């Protein structure tokens, strides 16, 4: 439901079915044989 | 005669280990297997080296001498009623080369004598079956001077009497060397010349140890002569047995010239081949 996140917190709720509608969440090496 | 290691599956490699690179300056041979440089599958190896053991390599009778004798009237000075062959493997080449792959060897020896005979003319009657005496004369024993002198009593020498038409005669001897092994090569002399000795003293052949190291075989036809001359050849076949060998050497590349390592002819064995020609 409601997401409480530290910034003293803030609340985010997604109102849309599609995730795209969501707001942006800011959270020796010289010698070798092959 | 041991079996051979299986080939193990080997996949891609990307690492600092470089088996391909080496340094032959050290004198060692890089012991690489195919899996060291290419991708390989698993192969259960079934081949073995049973036929390249030294025993298997020498387990063959090789002809080392053809001793010709006659059965003829002793008044015929052209005929040779007995023959003395000094024992050696250096009268032929094949067995010599095989032996000289190595510097030292110990082996018992099997001698097999194949005797053939024939008439020389057709106007002097026929002959009854001949018997041949093959007497070993160890060094120091008296050498026969005539086909019927006392030495043929062979009271102490071993002798083989072979009846013509019988299967080739055969005897065996153990390792009889006075050293702990036979020396195929001897880098030395029998004598060391000493300062002040005349030029005719202290001189010996290079590489010879004994003037008579293994003695001789004296061969005669025991029968008294028929009215017609008969000629016979005794072919001697040597087979080393229970062979041990030390210090391998590069094999003879140019024709043998005498019992030493000397060479005179055929000094161009390699043929011509382009550098970039397959
Ligand atoms: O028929 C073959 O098996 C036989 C035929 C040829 C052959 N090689 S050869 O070069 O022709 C050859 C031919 C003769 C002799 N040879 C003699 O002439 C002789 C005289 C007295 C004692 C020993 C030997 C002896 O080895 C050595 C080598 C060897 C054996
Ligand atoms: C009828 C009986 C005959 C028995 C003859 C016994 C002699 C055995 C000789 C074996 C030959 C060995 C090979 C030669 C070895 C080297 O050349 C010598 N060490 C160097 O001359």
């Amino acid at each position: 439901g409601a997401q409480v996140s530290s910034q003293i917190n803030y609340t985010t709720i997604n109102y849309y079915r599609d995730s795209a509608s969501n707001a942006a969440s800011k959270q020796s090496d010289r010698v070798m044989q092959l | 005669a041991n079996n051979l290691p299986d080939t193990q599956s080997s996949g891609p490699a990307h690492s600092k280990e470089t088996p391909a690179l080496t340094a032959v300056e050290t004198g060692a041979t890089n012991p690489l297997v195919p899996s060291d440089t290419v991708q390989t599958r698993h192969v259960i190896q079934k081949r073995t080296r049973s036929e390249s053991t030294v025993e298997s390599f020498f387990a063959r009778g090789a002809c080392v001498a053809i001793i010709e004798v006659d059965n003829d009237a002793p008044t015929k000075r052209a005929s040779k009623l007995f023959s003395v062959w000094k024992i050696t493997y250096k009268d032929t080449v094949q067995l010599r080369r095989k032996l000289e792959f190595f510097t030292y060897s110990r082996f018992d020896m099997e001698f097999t004598f194949v005797v053939t005979s024939n008439y020389t003319d057709a106007n002097n009657g026929h002959a009854l079956n001949q018997v041949y005496q093959i007497m070993y004369i160890p060094p120091g024993a008296p050498i026969p001077g005539k086909w019927n002198d006392y030495t043929w009593q062979t009271s102490s020498n071993p002798s083989v009497f072979y009846t013509y038409g019988a299967p080739p005669a055969r005897i065996s001897v153990p390792y009889v060397g006075i050293a702990n092994a036979y020396s195929h090569f001897y880098d030395g002399f029998a004598k060391v010349p000493l300062a002040g000795q005349a030029s005719t003293e202290g001189d010996s052949l290079y590489g010879a140890a004994s003037l008579n190291d293994f003695g001789s075989l004296a061969v005669r036809v025991v029968n008294d002569h028929n009215p017609t001359k008969l000629t016979s050849k005794i072919r001697v076949y040597m087979k080393p047995k229970h062979v041990r060998v030390w210090c391998p050497r590069p094999p003879r590349a140019v024709p043998y010239y005498g019992p030493g390592v000397d060479y005179k002819d055929g000094l161009a064995p390699l043929p011509e081949k382009g550098l970039t020609t397959y």
